[PDB]
C-alpha cells in the first residue's frame, strides 16, 4: 500500500497492488484506499470493510 | 466472437474435396451431411469456382467447375482441378463404357452403382479402332493403361480379382447429352478438316 | 483430480474463484455430446423435410 | 441465386490454395486485398479447416491447419494436407537454405532482399555430406533436379539464367528448424570425425 | 525440472514450469527435458543448448 502511495503521486495509471499477483494484474484502487478497505465485502455491505 | 461451420459440415466438406466426387453406398454420412446443407456447402465452395451437382437416383455428389466473372472458359484451365483433360483417346474408351453403365441401368434398374463388366469384353471394342497388334499383351496392356487413366479420373475402378471392373456411376453426368453434342459436333469438324 | 494437483502445485493467484472451481476442481459433466445426440436423431426428419 | 464473392479475393484464395503462398513478389496487389480483408479469407478457408498464417516483414501469406487445440490425436490429421517426410539430400539442401537466409537476415537485417546463392558453391556444400555419385555432371544434375523438387515446394525459385538461386521466405516458416539445425550439425561432425 | 518430472509422470498434459509464471502459464515442455534444453544458443547449429 506504502509503495502505491508513492506511485500515485508519481503515475497517471497508478497499478495498485500489482505486484501481489506478479503482473497478472492490479486488482486494488485509489477509491478503496481512500476509503482504507481492509478487504472485500466482509459479508456485509454497509462498509463494514471500510 | 467466432461463428465455426458445423464441424460436421466441415468434415463433410473436406472429404468431399478430397475425393472430387462422394458414393452413398459407401460414405452414407457425409454423404447426407451434404445433402443437409447443400447451400453451405455452395456457398463454401463459391469462393473457390466449385459447385456440387447431385445424383439422389444413384447415391451420387461431385463437384464441377462453376463458369462465372471469366464466361465459359474451358473448365480444365482452372488452378484448382487437379488433372490434364480427358483426351479423346480415354474419350473413346468413354463412350464404351456408357453405353454399358445405361444398358445395364435399363434392365438392373437405377437402384446400384455396381454396373459391372468384364476387361476382355472391352478388347473387341478397342480393336476395332485401336486395331489389332495381333498380341494380347500389348492390347491388354495398352487397355489397362487406359482404364487406369481413367481411375485416375475417378470413372472406373481398378481391375478386381476376376478380371471385372464397376463403373462408377459420375460417368453418367460425364456422358451428357450436351456434352456429347458438343462433343459430336467438335468430332464432326475434326471430320471435315481431316478430308 | 490430477490436473487440480499440477496447477495446484502452483496458481497462488487465485484470481477469481469461477475458473479455478468450475475447471479446475469441480468433475465435467456437461451435456454437450448427449445434446448433439439428441439434435441428430432430428437430423432424420430434417432430411426428409429437406 | 446466391451472391459471389469478390473476384479478386477468389483469385487471390485459388491461388494461395495452389501454391500454399500469396507474396507481394507474385501476386502484390492480391497481397494487399488480402491484407485488407483477411476476415474474408479466414472465413472461406474455416470449413476446410485452413487459416492463413502472415508474413508483413517479408510480404509473405501462407497457408496453416487451422484446427483447434488439445486434439483426441495428439498430433492433428487432416484429410487434404497429405505429408511428405523428405530424402536426406533435400532436407540437407533446406536446411543449408534455411541457415543461409538467416546469416542473410543476420547480416542484412530482416526483409532485406536475397542475394543469390551458386550452384557453384552447392555443389561443395552437398559434396560436404554427400560425396560423390560418380562425376561432377551427376552432381550438378542432380542438384538441379532437387531444386527443382523443391520449387515444387515453392521454397525456392528454378534455377536461374546465371546458375545462382534465391530463396523463398516461406523458409522463415519451415516446419521445424530444429530438426534442421540437429541434423546439419550432426551430420558435419559426423564427416569430421569419420575422415 | 524434477517437478515437471512428476507432473510428466501423472498428467497426459501437465503445465511444465508453471511456477515461473504462477499459475496461468507452461513455457518448457516434454521433448525439450528429454533432449536438456537449457537456453537458445546461437539457434542456427549450437548444440550447447541442447
Amino acid at each position: 500500500t506504502l509503495v502505491d502511495a508513492l506511485m500515485t503521486l508519481l503515475l497517471a495509471n497508478p497499478r495498485y497492488n500489482l505486484a501481489s499477483t506478479g503482473g497478472h494484474e492490479s486488482d486494488r484502487d485509489l477509491i478503496s484506499y481512500v476509503r482504507g478497505v481492509s478487504g472485500p465485502g466482509d459479508g456485509g455491505e454497509g462498509q463494514s470493510h471500510i | 466472437s467466432e461463428t465455426r461451420t458445423l464441424q460436421k459440415i466441415r468434415e463433410a466438406t473436406q472429404e468431399l474435396l478430397k475425393y472430387g466426387l462422394l458414393e452413398e453406398a459407401s460414405k452414407p454420412n457425409l454423404y447426407r451431411i451434404v445433402l443437409s446443407h447443400p447451400e453451405e456447402v455452395t456457398r463454401i465452395l463459391e469462393p473457390l469456382d466449385l459447385d456440387i451437382g447431385i445424383d439422389e437416383i444413384r447415391g451420387l455428389l461431385y463437384v464441377k467447375v462453376r463458369l462465372d466473372e471469366t464466361p465459359a472458359q474451358d473448365e480444365w484451365a482452372h488452378p484448382l482441378v487437379r488433372r490434364q483433360r480427358l483426351n479423346l483417346e480415354q474419350s473413346l474408351l468413354v463412350a464404351i463404357l456408357r453405353q454399358h453403365f445405361v444398358a445395364w441401368e435399363q434392365e438392373s434398374g437405377t437402384g446400384a452403382s455396381q454396373a459391372q463388366i468384364a476387361i476382355d469384353d472391352l478388347l473387341p471394342q478397342l480393336q476395332i479402332y485401336l486395331g489389332d497388334p495381333g498380341s494380347e499383351s500389348k492390347e491388354r496392356t495398352r487397355l489397362l493403361t487406359l482404364l487406369d487413366q481413367l481411375k485416375g479420373h475417378g470413372l472406373v475402378t481398378s481391375p478386381d480379382a476376376h478380371e471385372r471392373i464397376v463403373i462408377r456411376p459420375i460417368i453418367a453426368h460425364l456422358a451428357d447429352p450436351i456434352n456429347l453434342q458438343a462433343l459430336l459436333a467438335w468430332l464432326r469438324e475434326q471430320i471435315a478438316q481431316q478430308t | 483430480a490430477f490436473t487440480l494437483l499440477n496447477r495446484a502445485a502452483g496458481l497462488k493467484q487465485l484470481n477469481s474463484i469461477d475458473e479455478i472451481f468450475r475447471e479446475l476442481v469441480l468433475d465435467d459433466h456437461s451435456a454437450f455430446d448427449r445434446a448433439a445426440e439428441v439434435a441428430n436423431s432430428f437430423d432424420g426428419l430434417t432430411e426428409i423435410h429437406q
